[PDB]
């Protein structure tokens, strides 16, 4: 069962530029790899396959090389199109194996996030449960880091949060993270602070508001 | 043109039992290899099975070993997944597909869910508290995906952002939609979203203040 | 598997007529590709023909064909209506797709194509 490993996780990027993609496989697959594009909601298409051969219909842009273990693809000139993920796969013995993934995303200048708090809402305490949701709107890059803090204590396995993908106008991202509580325990407290570190920020903010 | 079209996929317990069908056109069905791929939510691909052009080289990936089974009928250019005992992990978007070097040729999908949940609306929760503000509405506790999101009845659309689900311990789905907008409006402008789940046939307004 | 067999090794006609190779491949299984190819002046291989044929290039050149025998190990490889500048080197290779994929190509052969 071979492994396949790409590399980077993602990349970003403009257009006219030179992106590599790398896809390295766990023992050797010979020159019989093959690399798909694909969309968010679309499935993936072929681009190259036996290591090198680029796909009927595919632009002259997109090639691939490597052999043995080590494979790359090539977009010699980005276009808007290309922006998307990209998957090997070595078709070399059964089970077929992917590579992880590439995500190609648009580069632009760091933005800093602003951030948002909300505390829960009169009807859903009424029915037992506090959701606290923090905004984190119009960032890049993607990494940030968001901590729920209740009357100083660090919350740790009780928040979930949720990514857009880039802005179709602008190219940034937004997050929200959830913090869910018991009714009961949300009324045996006071102070909720979401801080959030990005580098677009000097400092971590925090947002929080007063239960009473 | 080549055209693979699947169908057969829905909502499943765990432990139950679905069979995907894939109907094929444009070429000579019998003289080439086929195949099931799978992508899980936010996940890679995975390859599930393939079955040669005359249906003797038969391959499964360990994971679906003795529960899957694939088979085809090359005078009906039909290729098929029996899938029985299915798991959670078993959820995911199911691509018929065929091979020459490399996958060539793909499904556009369909969509399998493994879950114990069953059918429920969500309930909607208003999201309130600078030149900017941020309303939202919280769409919690509903199953299955998808929910639409729209705010004033399409008539907001600028700095709308409907965040993809996350799926809770309680094998529930929640997601937030948000809108930034001048601080003078908070006064003076209503905001409403509006949700539907056409699973449940549940349609909500709900005025964010 | 062994590699296929590809004959004859000379093959003589005249501008006008077909002319026919034999690529002979004994297959354990039905996974596999046979091509038939040229060898360009640079010693480049160029496809001429696949069975079966790649979907992905419908609209080929019918001057060249393959066609499979009935004991399923020969396949007949024509070059139709051969004209002089057909004379070369040829080739047929076959491609395993599963379990284990692979490319054997066979001895060359030549075609002389006369006046």
């Amino acid at each position: 069962d071979i492994q396949m490993t790409q590399s980077p996780s993602s990349l970003s990027a403009s257009v006219g530029d030179r992106v590599t993609i790398t896809c390295k496989a766990s023992q050797d697959v010979t020159t019989a790899v093959a690399w798909y594009q694909q969309k968010p909601g679309k499935a993936p298409k072929l681009l190259i396959y036996w290591a090198s051969t680029r796909h009927t219909g595919v632009p002259s842009r997109f090639s691939g090389s490597g052999s043995g273990t080590d494979f790359t693809l090539t977009i010699s000139s980005l276009q808007p199109e290309d922006f998307a993920t990209y998957y090997c796969q070595q078709h070399y013995t059964i089970p077929w194996t992917f590579g992880g993934g590439t995500k190609l995303e648009i580069k632009r200048t760091v933005a800093a996030p602003s951030v948002f708090i909300f505390p829960p809402s009169d009807e859903q305490l009424k029915s037992g449960t506090a959701s606290v949701v923090c905004l984190l709107n119009n960032f890049y890059p993607r990494e940030a880091k968001v901590q729920w803090k209740v009357d100083n204590a660090l919350q740790s396995g009780n928040s979930q949060e949720s990514v857009t993908e880039q802005d179709s106008k602008d190219s940034t991202y937004s997050l929200s993270s959830t913090l869910t509580l018991s009714k009961a325990d949300y009324e045996k407290h006071k102070v909720y602070a979401c801080e959030v570190t990005h580098q677009g920020l000097s400092s971590p903010v925090t947002k929080s508001f007063n239960r009473g | 043109q080549v055209q693979l079209v699947e169908s057969g996929g829905g909502l499943v317990k765990p432990g139950g039992s679905l069979r995907l069908s894939c109907a094929a056109s444009g070429f000579t069905f019998s003289n080439y290899g086929m195949s099931w791929i799978r992508q899980a939510p936010g996940k890679g691909l995975e390859w599930v099975s393939t079955i040669s052009g005359g249906g003797s080289n038969i391959y499964y990936a360990d994971s679906v070993k003795g529960r899957f089974t694939i088979s085809r009928d090359n005078a009906k250019n039909s290729l098929y997944l029996q899938m029985n005992s299915l798991r959670a992990e078993d959820t995911a978007v199911y691509y018929c597909v065929s091979y020459y070097y490399g996958i060539d040729f793909w499904g556009q999908g369909t969509s399998v869910t493994v879950s114990s949940a069953s059918t429920k609306g969500p309930s909607v929760f208003p999201l309130a508290p600078e030149s900017t503000a941020a309303l939202g509405c919280l769409v919690k506790d509903y199953f299955p995906e998808p929910v639409t999101v729209s705010w004033n009845s399409g008539a907001l659309t600028s700095g709308v952002h409907t965040f993809p689900a996350v799926l809770q311990s309680s094998g529930l789905y929640s997601l937030s939609s948000v809108v930034t907008v001048p601080s003078s409006s908070l006064g003076t402008k209503t905001y409403t979203c509006n949700v539907d789940h056409k699973p449940s046939n549940t349609k909500v307004d709900k005025r964010v203040e | 598997w062994n590699p296929p067999t590809f004959s004859p090794a000379l093959l003589v006609v005249t501008e006008g007529d077909n002319a026919t190779f034999t690529c002979s491949f004994s297959n354990t299984s039905e996974s596999f590709v046979l091509n038939w190819y040229r060898m360009s002046p640079s010693n480049q291989t160029d496809k001429l023909a696949a069975f079966p044929e790649d979907r992905s290039q419908p609209g080929q050149d019918c001057r060249f064909r393959v066609t499979q025998l009935p004991n399923g190990r020969d396949f007949h490889m024509s070059v139709v209506r051969a004209r002089r500048n057909d004379s070369g080197t040829y080739l047929c290779g076959a491609i395993s797709l599963a379990p284990k994929a692979q490319i054997k190509e066979s001895l060359r052969a030549e075609l002389r194509v006369t006046e």
